[PDB]
């Protein structure tokens, strides 16, 4: 699910799964 | 960033681990 | 959508909607 | 924290923001 092109709710579902716990941030104008 | 890295480019694992807190 | 018990992915989501292009920061050890 | 406020609790659109960039 990581290899690929992610945009939206596709990559913010991937930062959840990949950072569990930890969570994450999601920066698009960064 | 993660948008040129991951959406106008292929993601990869390393790369999104940089953004878990 | 945001008036409710919001857990997990649908937090996320939430979040991803709300935030638009600013993003958001997902802190749920914080 | 926001898992104390808006999954244990019921969210706010006031406190979702606040969690924005």
């Amino acid at each position: 699910f990581v290899n690929q092109h992610l945009c939206g709710s596709h990559l913010v579902e991937a930062l959840y799964l990949v950072c569990g716990e930890r969570g994450f941030f999601y920066t698009p104008k960064a | 960033g993660i948008v040129e890295q991951c959406c106008t480019s292929v993601c990869s694992l390393y790369q999104l681990e940089n953004y878990c807190n």
